[PDB]
């Protein structure tokens, strides 16, 4: 192997536009107004991309729950 | 449309089957009926535990039925043993009136 690629941990932009697009493939969501994702993103850090498909089903559960 | 079946003249033939959701322990309780040994009766509001997995039963078959999958999955531990978690599990699974799938 000549060199090598790492695939290090989302960055906030990063995580904004991977919870922007997530929320999209489940178009049946929505947010509220106020709530903005780069708002989203800055309480979301050191997270894997699945950790966010997880979290962003985890809410849509909890939606369907109230 | 009725009609009636002597097995001195008629005859039964069985055949491919066929799907059918079972019957919600609301409508009946067939363990009580059949006097089988019954599933302990949770009170929804008494098991916080119980009432949040069930909250991802329902949900996830109506989402199913309005054209929404979703692979819900979920896994029961524990710090200690003999705590009925597969009761549980059975219970809810009835609860819903949805088939059960049992591997041990
Ligand atoms: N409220 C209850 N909760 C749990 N089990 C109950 C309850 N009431 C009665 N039981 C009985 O207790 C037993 C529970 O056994 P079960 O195998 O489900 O336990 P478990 O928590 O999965 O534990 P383990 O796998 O460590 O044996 C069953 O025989 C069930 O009928």
């Amino acid at each position: 192997v000549s060199e090598t690629w790492s695939l290090r941990a989302p960055d906030k932009h990063a995580r904004a536009k991977l919870l922007e697009y997530f929320f999209s493939k489940n178009q049946i969501m929505k947010l509220n107004r106020d709530l903005q994702f780069s708002d989203l993103s800055l309480e979301t850090e050191g997270f894997s991309p699945l950790d966010l498909e997880i979290f962003t089903e985890k809410i849509f559960y909890d939606l369907q729950l109230e | 449309s009725h009609f009636i079946i002597d097995p001195n003249r008629t005859k039964l033939i069985t055949t491919n089957i066929t799907n059918r959701r079972p019957l919600p322990l609301s409508r009946s309780n067939l363990q009580r009926y059949y006097g089988f040994a019954e599933t302990f009766y949770y009170d929804l509001h008494i098991f916080p535990y119980v009432r949040q997995l069930v909250n991802i039963l329902e949900t996830s078959f109506n989402c199913s039925q309005r054209g929404i999958t979703l692979n819900a999955s979920v896994l029961l531990h524990s710090t200690t043993n003999n705590v009925g978690k597969a009761t549980m599990v059975r219970f809810a699974s009835k609860y819903l009136g949805i088939h059960l799938l049992e591997i041990d």
